[PDB]
């Protein structure tokens, strides 16, 4: 995240960090205990060894000994991503279910018809880069971003015509505050109280731009409210599968 | 703004709004309780019904509804959205369904 701050302990208890190998790769968003909500894109070929990745959570140091590492039984992504850039949604079980405390919690998902509010100013957060040519952040970021609209995204001056109809993009003209690499697969929540209690719910998922904060080129996320029925299918469906599959 | 179905956080009775009255309508309680309290937490942006129960009129009271909806069990299954298939009814016995989501969004700190 660049432009954005340091964030502390319980602000949002539902982000993930993905390693594999060692390596933080992506973020990821919890839905239960043993769900994590992530982009399809952190799973290239070459990720693919189950054994090899890990879901740290509890902590926003990356380096905290306090937070908790589970692993991954199985990952649901989303057939209609070609590149195996819409359709950039994954699901991972993880092997046993984290203890949901004051620091680990889920977030919600939008409600059916709930539809983005152009305009309205979210959050994203994470571990990534807090410059292109920077490095990861040691400790988990937050930035407020507004949703933009499609018609000002997919001008020629934008993304001219690359923004799809099942994700959207959040950030500032100008550039300056944005997501970038590392921050993939996390979220970007916005909080209204239609249930009568504030409640965040998971928006968009954090999947790609044109490097990371320039003015013009905001960042692209991938639209949950139109995957609502693919997740709840996944999640009853897999339930019990161990790999990496794929549900359209 | 508030979401035409809601669940209570005293008891979690499930209400849905009944836009020909401008007031909220409880469940009437059915063989497909699990599948309707699944489909409501669903509904309203929660992963899923955890648990649901049946309560009763007579010793919890309305809370401010005013009449039961019944749910079409047979279309039940070819529904996306509880409102598409529930409709008024007498609901004689007067029991309806409570559902626990799964809680979600929420800081839990002090
Ligand atoms: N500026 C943005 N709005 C933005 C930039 C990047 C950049 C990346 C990214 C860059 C290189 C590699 C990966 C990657 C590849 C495989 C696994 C994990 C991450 C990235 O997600 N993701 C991004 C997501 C966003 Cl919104």
């Amino acid at each position: 995240i660049v432009g954005g701050r340091d964030t502390s302990l319980g602000r949002w208890p539902w982000q993930v960090s993905l390693r594999y190998d060692g390596a933080h790769l992506c973020g990821g968003s919890l839905l239960s205990g043993d769900w994590v909500l992530t982009a399809a894109h952190c799973f290239p070929e070459r990720n693919r060894v189950l054994s090899r990745w890990r879901v740290f959570a509890g902590a926003v140091a990356q380096a905290s000994p306090h937070g908790l590492q589970l692993g991954v039984q199985a990952v649901v992504y989303h057939g209609g991503y070609l590149p195996f850039n819409s359709n950039d949604i994954a699901l991972v079980h993880l092997s046993s279910p984290l203890p949901l405390t004051e620091y680990i919690q889920p977030v919600c998902l939008p409600a059916a018809g709930q539809a983005l509010v152009d305009g309205k100013i979210c959050t994203v957060t994470g571990w990534g880069n807090t410059q292109y040519y920077g490095q990861q952040a040691g400790v988990l970021q937050e930035a407020r971003v507004p949703i933009i609209s499609n018609d000002v995204c997919n001008g020629a001056d934008f993304y001219g015509n690359q923004i799809k109809p099942k994700m959207f993009c959040a950030g500032y003209p100008e550039g300056g505050i944005d997501a970038c690499q590392g921050d993939s697969g996390g979220p970007f929540v916005c909080e209204d109280s239609i249930s009568r209690t504030p409640r965040w719910r998971l928006c968009g998922i954090v999947s790609w731009g044109t490097g990371c904060a320039l003015a013009q080129k905001p960042g692209v996320y991938t639209k949950v409210s139109d995957f609502r029925e693919w997740i709840f299918q996944a999640i009853k469906t897999h339930s019990e599968a161990s790999g990496m599959v794929t549900q359209l | 703004p508030l979401y035409p179905v809601q669940v209570s956080s005293a008891d979690a009775r499930l209400m849905v709004f009944d836009k020909t009255e401008g007031t909220w309508r409880l469940l009437c309680s059915s063989r497909s309780n699990a599948r309707v309290a699944g489909l409501s937490c669903e509904e309203m942006g929660f992963l899923r019904a955890l648990t649901h129960s049946e309560l009763d009129v007579r010793t919890a009271g309305a809370a401010g509804t005013s009449g039961f909806f019944c749910v079409d069990e047979g279309r039940l299954p070819h529904t996306q959205r509880l409102l598409e298939v529930i409709s008024v009814c007498d609901c004689p016995r007067g029991r309806f369904l409570a559902a626990i989501c799964q809680d979600c969004g929420r800081r839990k700190l002090p």
